[PDB]
């Protein structure tokens, strides 16, 4: 992440982001929004994080430290650029309502009165098309790579040395390439969790209710689709045990 | 220190995102309480032995069948999980989540827990159960259903106070270091 983001997400809550004289003019219910709406910026700025981490520090720093063998770190790292490509962008686009809203004068007081629109566009459309697409992909390779790491850092030696220091400084700690994996696997299944909660102190404007209404049912369409096209694929399996599923 | 991984199986309702974010905390949060938890790392000394836990939630897979076995592989130690003041969320442990952990995760140590204990005694959780002929689970019942179900023990805790938090990870580390 870059240090302007961080700075702007690094708080618990965003009723300890703002100023204080800034949170006593609103309402409680208000406060209560904006806390889960803060939430949900500042666990997608991470899960953009745990893609860079995937992409940058591991995908990247194999090819050009390593002689993995042709498809290896492909199959390590499934869609990662694409994964990337979608979460980045619908990280800026929050980033940006954030933004827009900001008081003159201020780099942390704002509301974001509307998200409700931002999250039907990023779950309709081609966006979702493209969403469901990759992780009915990714998900559907994601033993594989397991076992195509654990199976690596069991035989290679400069491919265990690699893990080693790219993971051994302390803000690595919860980011081993596993840990990765999974992070990005959970990440499609925690929206709805966040979206109702935010709908939940939403009331005030009618609008708003219905838009992350539709956005709530848009998500879930997208899950079940992902979760009905999931198959595990694993090397070496024959075809009989594919037909014979 | 050595490596091990613990999930938490459950209900929607049985208070395991709570009980992750108070453990890795080691606070109730006094001004927002996350709605959903990453992961976390935690480092912890079980009699003598340092281990790196890694935790993880299944929150939000519950209905989806395909996604949630994504969680399971290379497990060492399984938190499942009810609320005391839902005796439905006992009920749904016996014949839908332990069967699922014992096929994903064979011969991997079971601990049941009853979370939110301190509603036991809440007089407003006993008038709303009573209106639907139940009441919160006794602690017979928790060990009898985690005796039924070849758990490696039964153990109880309340995020809200932290009482018997520290209690339950610190004997999953000792579950999941278990030959
Ligand atoms: C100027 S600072 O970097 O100390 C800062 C940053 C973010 C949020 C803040 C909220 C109140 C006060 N100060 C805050
Ligand atoms: C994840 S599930 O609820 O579909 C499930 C439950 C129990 C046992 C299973 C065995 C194979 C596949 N799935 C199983």
């Amino acid at each position: 992440s870059m240090e302007m983001d961080e700075k702007d997400f690094a708080a618990d809550s965003w009723s300890l982001a703002v100023d204080s004289s800034f949170l006593q003019q609103h309402k409680k219910e208000v406060m209560k929004q904006q806390d889960v709406i803060y939430e949900l910026i500042q666990t997608e700025l991470h899960h953009v994080r745990t893609l860079k981490i995937m992409t940058r520090l591991f995908r990247t720093g194999m090819l050009e430290e390593l002689h993995l063998e042709p498809g290896v770190v492909q199959g390590l790292f499934p869609c990662v650029d694409e994964l990337s490509d979608i979460h980045t962008r619908f990280l800026s686009q929050l980033l940006e309502r954030r933004r827009q809203a900001l008081c003159p004068g201020s780099t942390r007081n704002f509301v974001i009165h509307r998200l409700g629109d931002l999250l039907i566009s990023q779950f309709s459309g081609p966006s979702a098309e493209q969403m469901c697409k990759t992780y009915s992909e990714f998900c559907s390779r994601h033993s594989k790579a397991l076992k195509l790491y654990k199976e690596l850092y069991a035989r290679d030696k400069r491919f265990q040395q690699f893990i080693r220091k790219v993971t051994r400084p302390a803000v690595l700690k919860r980011h081993g390439v596993q840990e990765c994996i999974l992070l990005v696997t959970q990440r499609i299944t925690k929206y709805p969790l966040l979206i109702s909660r935010i709908l939940q102190h939403s009331h005030g404007i009618e609008e708003e209710r219905q838009d992350l209404t539709t956005a709530l049912g848009l998500v879930k369409e997208l899950l079940s689709n992902v979760d009905e096209g999931i198959y595990q694929l694993e090397k070496g399996a024959r075809l009989q045990e594919i037909y014979n599923r | 220190a050595i490596r091990k991984k613990l999930v938490i199986v459950g209900d929607g309702a049985c208070g395991k995102t709570c009980l992750l974010i108070v453990f890795s905390k080691d606070q109730f949060p006094e001004v927002y309480v996350p709605t959903v938890f990453e992961n976390y790392v935690a480092d912890i000394e079980v009699d003598g032995k340092q281990v790196e836990l890694a935790l993880w939630d299944t929150a939000g897979q519950e209905d989806y069948d395909r996604l949630r076995p994504l969680s399971y592989p290379d497990t060492d130690v399984i938190l499942m999980c009810f609320s005391i003041d839902s005796p439905d969320s006992l009920e749904n442990i016996p014949e839908k989540w332990t069967p699922e952990v014992k096929h994903f995760c064979p011969n991997v140590p079971i601990i049941l827990v009853g979370n939110k204990k301190d509603l036991r005694n809440d007089e407003h959780t006993r008038r709303e159960l009573a209106k639907m002929k139940q009441e919160p689970v006794k602690p017979e019942e928790g060990r009898d259903m985690a005796n039924r179900i070849g758990a490696f023990g039964y153990m109880e805790c309340s995020a809200k106070t932290k009482d018997g938090v520290r209690e339950v990870f610190e004997m999953a580390t000792r579950a999941a270091l278990q030959a």
